């Protein structure tokens, strides 16, 4: 439990810190893939297994790949150079971040929950009947969202 | 992975090591075969990745019934979600590819790397749409369940022949063609490793990998099937090959990938309506008759 | 529980990202990290309340993807021929 | 389904593979630019999603019957209307 | 089912538009929107509950108005790129979904469904339009993030992702706040309103019409579903009203002034939320969508890219009926009797006072009186001497549109006992 958990969560927070800190877009995104890897790990540890594998495959594997293709196809890490810094903002961003952290910590305190569910390792064998079942409307709506999304994205480029 | 035993971690690690060095020497032999037949942070990190994730996921492939690796397990790791693991490890080598492309700092170094990256991603993805259809029949994502299903009900390519076609065709088309001294060596190594991995995977899934009706010897059968498809792969390598990728993408999507998932819905309809399993034997036989008899024109 | 707090911390980190990041793509990235913090929290609470939260988190991932398609599409579109991607380069519309 | 041991095993396997990678490395010691490559990358990130939904069906499928199948069919057809769009739109 | 019509038409038109001329596709989307609308009118008082999907009075009224905005916005956009109608259909369905569920996650899906194609519609490809699209998108996606984390915290504090779940202590509150962030952003309530002026000024005008009416409508429909607490409600109100009108004073450009006007108006509308009357809110938004729709149609007939206020002047001489209808719109948006806008404002104020929110209410009333500065500065400006101003005097389409929708206003100012009897459950 705590043995691995400490290392895992520390690595999580560290990874996030990097992805918001690094000044190299490639390096940043990369750190975010590290994040997603560790995250899929944690999902596995949290009895959400299929979700974890989708986390590697879709999020780490595919999405941040699109991000990388894009920052590479324009320019990455050399975009931030400009020096219109607003460094009076950095401690304000840091402070506001600490505030948005503190409020959530507060809301999460005093929560006594039974994290004991039989959620049989997030396998798609148990996930399926819900998805094409009680979730089928939301599923289909999501599908439509994907269609509209691709039509948008294509029409959002479309040279000529 | 219930009904399937678990080895002590020391044995898992040791087996893993053996598998890696065996894959490496296999690769060495392979390159020698083809040559006798023809008679800053990212620059470092990228091939590391491509080699790591290539070596990963030959382990799932079972080489025999449990207890038969001298008291132990023919595989390295077994995994309930078998087929997704393969997909996952396959994306990341490609990561390494396009990353090394960006690393060079030269136009077309990158661009080209993106071409090969994109195409590998395309066909690798196609393999999934292929593998849906037979997973419908097995009803499991675990490779041992797949294989043993082929022991009992028999060789999946009989039921999922179209899917077998797009799987074989795609995974084979991967082999086709399109300081820096070491880089190319490392990359090519990764690629070949992936190739022999496929040469094991095709038999494991659509055929009955190991697990013959007759003789029932654990390793030798999988090794022979592997050697077969691997031979075909080397034949593809030595003659070189050209597809140039404008027509490869078009063909890939426009034919293979629609076909793969169209077939998925056919076998889906069959499994949902429970009919028999026979309708897919019949269908695959017929589709084979067309997709062969229309070649022999 | 121990995880939930990490989720909140991550979301905060992403907020810091958005507020700090100078270029469009990286602001967007920080947003993606936020989304993921939300997802993790959904997993923890799914483990408390029984599995619906996993399906939830998966749907979430899909959605995220859709808006990544559209969002990057937009970023590429607007800044293609245009120079540096620093998001404050567009200040024409003033209150 | 699977014993948790084998995920740890997976990770160990990864460790070995990585170490060997490092080893081999140390033996090494011995206009329009986006459009195409963007569109056909985005469509990857969409098909990954599609498949990420198809897998849960493919396993529990016959259990879900004709209405489950109908659902997966509708889904597939929607997304394929999308793909058919960006195909009939052209990608080059 | 309305959803059926919308789905069918959208998916069909996607591929049919390859085989159809853009104009024919406009005819299509028009017919489809109209059919959805008609299906709505024919089932008035049906309540049809499916899955997470639920069509009640709220869904009926608010998707009626949203569909009206889609209809009007499609009317004006002859420009041939079949997607520039398709996306409007996409958005329309999405807004319907948004108004039709208490399910937080489906709600999120609906939010992306409507707001993703709008990021695209902000493109008349104008350099300013691109800026608008970019701002709208970034701020939008962040708001999305907040709404999602809110849903996860809602599912935290209660076993459900459905609104109507009993609700805990602190975590529940934190959840509702985190929801109100995204939902509030989407309705342009302060302090989540920043995007509105830039986006309204930047986007192509008919698109802006579509936004300021339909989007706001669906947004508030979804806000009725939230259990919005008195405190947060007060904050949102006061800030939105003040910033709305006061900032609206400094505006020298028409569209932007109307954006700020919409911020203040969202502020007034939120009062109905105090009781969550929905009969009040419905009426208010009927008057608002009518008058705003009118105003933006008129502002379309001048310039799509941008309109300075001087352009409005002399409008009466040019077209008498557009001048009159525009004045009427300005007065109904002022909330001056006997116009329907006054009845809407009154009906929201009524719920504020009924709820016993007196200070907030009064504040709203004071700054509402302030708002008479700029609403008159337009409606009156109708009669001024014309500066050399662009004017395309419209088709029978738009003239009869602005005129009829305008007449409707004082029609319901005199007789709100016509439409008000059943903006409720439908009886
Ligand atoms: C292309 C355009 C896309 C737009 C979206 C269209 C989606 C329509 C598909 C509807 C199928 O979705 C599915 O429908 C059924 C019944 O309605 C739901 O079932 C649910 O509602 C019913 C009725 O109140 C309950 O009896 C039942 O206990 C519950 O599980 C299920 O949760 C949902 O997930």
């Amino acid at each position: 439990m705590s043995l691995l958990e400490g290392l895992a969560l520390f690595l999580l927070l560290l990874s996030g810190v990097l992805v918001v800190t690094l000044r190299n877009a490639i390096h940043a995104a990369l750190a975010l893939i590290l994040n997603f890897l560790v995250l899929a790990g944690v999902y596995v540890a949290l009895d959400a297994r299929f979700l974890g594998f989708i986390q590697v495959i879709v999020y780490a594997g595919a999405i941040v790949v699109l991000f990388l293709f894009v920052i590479m196809l324009l320019f990455a890490a050399q975009g931030e150079i400009g020096f219109d810094p607003l460094v009076r903002s950095r401690p304000l961003a840091a402070l506001l971040a600490l505030g948005v952290a503190g409020i959530l910590a507060a809301g999460l305190w005093g929560l006594d929950l039974a994290f004991t569910q039989d959620l049989k390792g997030g396998l798609p064998q148990a996930l399926g009947p819900l998805l094409y079942g009680d979730w089928l409307f939301v599923l289909l709506a999501v599908g439509f969202l994907l269609m509209a999304a691709t039509v948008v994205a294509v029409a959002l480029v479309e040279p000529g | 992975t219930w009904s399937y035993p678990v080895d002590p971690y020391w044995m898992v690690a040791l087996k893993a090591l053996l598998v890696v060095v065996g894959l490496l020497t296999a690769f060495a032999f392979m390159t020698l075969i083809e040559r006798r037949l023809l008679a800053r942070f990212l620059f470092v990190l990228a091939p590391l990745i491509s080699v790591v994730f290539a070596l990963l996921a030959f382990g799932l492939i079972p080489f025999g019934p449990p207890g038969s690796f001298f008291g132990y397990q023919p595989w390295v790791i077994n995994l309930d979600l078998g087929i997704l693991y393969l997909f996952a490890v396959s994306e990341l080598a490609v990561y390494g590819i396009f990353l090394s492309g960006w690393a060079s700092g030269s136009k077309y170094s990158l661009l080209g790397s993106l071409r090969s990256s994109a195409s590998l991603i395309s066909y690798e993805l196609g393999l999934g749409l292929a593998l849906l259809a037979p997973v419908l029949l097995v009803g499991s994502l675990n490779l041992n369940d797949i294989v043993n299903w082929q022991k009992e009900h028999g060789w999946l390519f009989l039921y999922a022949f179209p899917a077998f076609l797009v799987y074989l065709i795609a995974s084979m088309a991967e082999a086709a063609r399109t300081y820096s001294s070491i880089k190319w060596a490392l990359f090519q190594m990764a690629e070949y490793i992936h190739f022999i991995t496929a040469s094991a995977l095709i038999p494991t899934l659509f055929l009955g990998g190991w697990t013959m009706p007759v003789l029932e010897v654990p390793y030798l059968w999988m090794f022979l099937k592997i050697a077969f498809f691997l031979f075909f792969f080397i034949w593809i390598r030595a003659t070189w090959f050209r597809l140039r990728y404008d027509q490869l993408l078009r063909f890939g999507w426009g034919f293979l990938f629609p076909l793969a998932l169209l077939w998925f819905l056919v076998t889906a309809l069959v499994v949902a309506l429970d009919l028999p399993r026979t309708y897919l034997l019949y269908l695959s036989a017929l589709s084979f008759l067309v997709l062969l008899g229309a070649v022999l024109y | 529980m121990s995880y939930l707090l990490t989720s909140a911390l991550l979301f905060a980190l992403g907020v810091y990202g958005v507020l700090t990041r100078r270029t469009a793509i990286l602001v967007f990235l920080s947003i993606e990290l936020m989304l993921n913090a939300a997802n993790l929290s959904l997993v923890g609470f799914a483990r408390a309340y029984g599995l619906d939260g996993q399906v939830a988190a998966l749907m979430v991932i899909a959605v995220a993807a859709a808006e990544v398609a559209v969002g990057l599409g937009l970023i590429v579109a607007i800044f293609r021929h245009r120079e540096s991607t620093a998001v404050d380069d567009l200040s024409e519309l003033r209150g | 389904m699977a014993p948790i041991q084998e995920y740890v095993g997976t990770l160990i396997y990864v460790g070995v593979a990585l170490f060997i990678g490092v080893a081999a490395l140390l033996v090494g010691a011995l206009k329009r630019f986006p459009v195409h490559f963007y569109v056909v990358a985005m469509l990857f990130i969409l098909f990954d999603v599609e498949v990420a939904f198809l897998w849960p069906y493919a396993v529990s499928a016959g259990g879900l019957g004709l209405y489950g199948f109908l659902g997966v069919l509708a889904f597939t057809l929607l997304l394929f209307v999308g793909f058919l769009y960006e195909w009939w739109k052209g990608v080059m | 089912m309305t959803l059926a019509i919308l789905a069918v038409f959208s998916v069909a038109l996607t591929l049919l538009g390859f085989v159809l001329p853009p104009q024919g596709v406009k005819r299509a989307t028009l017919l489809g929107l109209a059919l959805a609308l008609a299906s709505l009118l024919l089932t008035w008082g049906k309540p049809f509950a499916f899955g997470p999907y639920a069509v009640d009075g709220v869904s009926q009224v608010f998707t009626l108005l949203a569909l009206l905005g889609a209809l009007w916005t499609v009317g004006l956009v002859r420009s041939g790129r079949f997607e520039f109608y398709l996306l409007v259909l996409y958005a329309a369905l999405g807004m319907h979904l948004l108004a039709s569920t208490r399910h937080l996650l489906l709600m999120l899906v609906a939010l992306e469904a409507l707001s993703l194609p709008l990021y695209a519609l902000a493109t008349w490809r104008r350099g300013q339009g691109l800026e608008a699209a970019l701002k709208y998108f970034l701020l939008g996606a962040l708001a999305a993030a907040f709404f999602l984390y809110g849903a996860a915290l809602f599912y935290g504090a209660t076993g459900s992702l459905v609104l109507g779940a009993p609700g805990e202590g602190p975590l529940y509150a934190l959840a509702l706040g985190l929801l109100l962030v995204g939902l509030g952003f989407k309705a342009a309530l302060a302090p989540f309103h920043f995007w509105t002026p830039d986006v309204y000024q930047g986007s192509p005008t008919p698109v802006v019409l579509f936004m300021a009416t339909s989007v706001k409508a669906a947004a508030f429909a979804a806000l009725l579903r939230v259990a919005a607490p008195p405190e947060a409600l007060a904050l949102l109100v006061a800030l939105s009203v003040v910033v709305g009108n006061l900032a609206a004073l400094a505006q020298k450009e028409a569209k932007r002034l109307l954006a700020y006007s919409s911020i203040a108006h969202a502020g007034y509308m939120a009062l109905a939320l105090y009781t969550g009357n929905a009969q009040a809110l419905g009426f208010y938004l009927l008057t608002y969508v009518l008058a705003t729709g009118l105003a933006f149609a008129v502002l379309s007939q001048i310039s799509p890219d941008r309109v300075p206020l001087e352009a409005l002047r002399g409008l009466y001489r040019k077209d008498p009926l557009l001048g009159l209808a525009f004045l009427v719109a300005m007065l109904s948006l002022l909330g001056l009797p006997p116009l329907a806008g006054f009845w809407g404002k009154y009906l929201a104020f009524a719920e504020a006072a009924r709820a016993g929110a007196w200070g907030v209410l009064v504040l709203a009333l004071v700054t509402s009186a302030v708002s008479a500065y700029y609403y008159l500065g337009l409606g009156l400006a109708v009669f001024a001497r014309p500066e050399e101003t662009p004017f395309r005097p419209g088709p029978p389409w738009a003239r009869a549109a602005v005129v009829a929708a305008g007449v409707l206003l004082l029609a319901l100012g005199l007789l709100p006992g016509l439409v008000l009897p059943a903006l409720a459950a439908g009886g």
